[PDB]
């Protein structure tokens, strides 16, 4: 099989900057004056979208800031000026021979100015408590960069190992991320304690932000 | 416009078989140069697995050749994927895709939406849906956050909309996490004007097709 290796595997670039992704094939994808390398853009939750075919042809409807070059074993996808909607994983694909193979993917995000999260906390619902479990949810909304630290405290005891978190894709509307963390406790443990706090550290905050509630009030 | 719509995803036991279909609309299936299946394991890249060209010739990736069949039903304008002896490596989103009559054929300009196949021995379980009520502790300025917690389901996926799809601004539906119980959990939140909480209804619409569980949950201040 023809193996395709992309470089880099991920990059972050200021909005409007030029971005270059390279693909190297383990053997030539040239045939009779054309080069059979293709490029796709895959946005989160979506099927890949074809950008470039036969190494340098722009697919209909694709913006002209995307272009492809190269021949033989070495190919480049260029975004001439990165736009906020261009957050995606980009894949090369050879169509010179079966099995048709894809590179491993290059993740591209827009590097915007630092933005601190808005932090919100949700106690467990009474409906859930009826069932014997309590989930406490902390939301960090609209922040940049993606790196953030959430610490749970219950009556000032640091919780470790009983929470999970999840981060959205970069939002093209403002190039931010959001994050949800869930602390899970038994109902009996939840009813044994009073103060529930989520403490957030992030580059946009000069000191950590704590959102908390008191069970009951 | 040509549209490709996959069906047949969901949970399959290891050693079982999958049967997927791709219904083509807005385009006659006999006019395509080739029809294809391409799959993507969670968080991994893309693997072409099978093609059928307009003359009916089929071809398979040797990574799965021997337990895969592609076929077409022109009268239903549909083509199919069958795979047997499934293993955990086969858990993936399966896409259908159309090849081209031009420029070497084997690049894919038209794709379906993908359907997730999960190969596991576990049982289907539909979710519980709990409110994330707006309160003083979920307010910043004149903005309030509220949401729904979609807890303890298997397999993926679940879809969440708000107000039947009419509410899209400020919505963030998070990727599900797999709990140590073997069940998924996810949350969907929306930020809205604090002044709307008394007057605007907010309903989250949850659908877990693997268990045929649909829930509409009204979320209001506590």
């Amino acid at each position: 099989d023809i193996q395709l290796t992309q470089s880099p595997s991920s990059l972050s670039a200021s909005v409007g900057d030029r971005v270059t992704i390279t693909c190297r094939a383990s053997q030539s994808v040239d045939y009779d004056g054309d080069s059979y390398m293709n490029w796709y853009q895959q946005k989160p939750g979506k099927a890949p979208k074809l950008l470039i075919y036969a190494a340098s042809y722009l697919e209909s409807g694709v913006p002209s800031r995307f272009s492809g070059s190269g021949s033989g074993t070495d190919f480049t996808l260029t975004i001439s000026s990165l736009q906020p909607e261009d957050f995606a994983t980009y894949y090369c694909q050879q169509s010179h021979e079966d099995p048709y193979t894809f590179g491993q993917g290059t993740k591209v995000e827009i590097k915007r100015t630092v933005a601190a999260p808005s932090v919100f906390i949700f106690p467990p619902s009474d409906e859930q408590l009826k069932s014997g479990t309590a989930s406490v949810v902390c939301l960090l909304n609209n922040f940049y960069p993606r790196e953030a630290k959430v610490q749970w405290k219950v009556d000032n005891a640091l919780q470790s190992g009983n929470s999970q978190e999840s981060v959205t894709e970069q939002d093209s509307k403002d190039s931010t991320y959001s994050l949800s963390s869930t602390l899970t406790l038994s109902k009996a443990d939840y009813e044994k304690h009073k103060v529930y706090a989520c403490e957030v550290t992030h580059q946009g905050l000069s000191s950590p932000v704590t959102k908390s509630f008191n069970r009951g009030e | 416009e040509v549209q490709l719509v996959e069906s047949g995803g969901g949970l399959v036991q290891p050693g079982g078989s999958l049967r997927l279909s791709c219904a083509v609309s807005g385009y006659s299936i006999t006019s395509g140069y080739s029809w294809n299946w391409i799959r993507q394991a969670p968080g991994k890249g893309l693997e072409w697995v099978a093609s059928i060209t307009y003359d009916g010739s089929t071809n398979y990736n040797p990574s799965v050749k021997g337990r895969i069949t592609i076929s077409r039903d022109d009268s239903k304008n549909t083509f199919y994927l069958q795979m047997n002896s499934l293993r955990a490596e086969d858990t993936a989103v399966y896409y259908c895709a159309r090849g081209s009559h031009y420029f070497g054929h084997w690049h894919f300009a038209v794709w379906g939406q993908g359907t997730l196949v999960t190969v596991s021995s576990a049982s289907t379980k539909g979710p519980s849906v709990f409110p994330l009520a707006p309160s003083s502790k979920s307010t910043s300025g004149g903005t309030a956050a509220l949401g729904c917690l979609v807890k303890d389901y298997f397999p993926e996926p679940v879809t969440v909309s708000w107000n039947s799809g009419a509410l899209t601004s400020g919505v963030h539906t998070f990727p599900a996490v797999l709990q140590s119980s073997g069940l998924y959990s996810l949350s969907s939140v929306v930020t809205v004007p604090s002044s709307s909480l008394g007057t605007q209804t907010y309903i989250c619409n949850v659908n877990h097709k693997p268990s045929n569980t649909k829930v509409d949950k009204k979320v209001e201040p506590k």
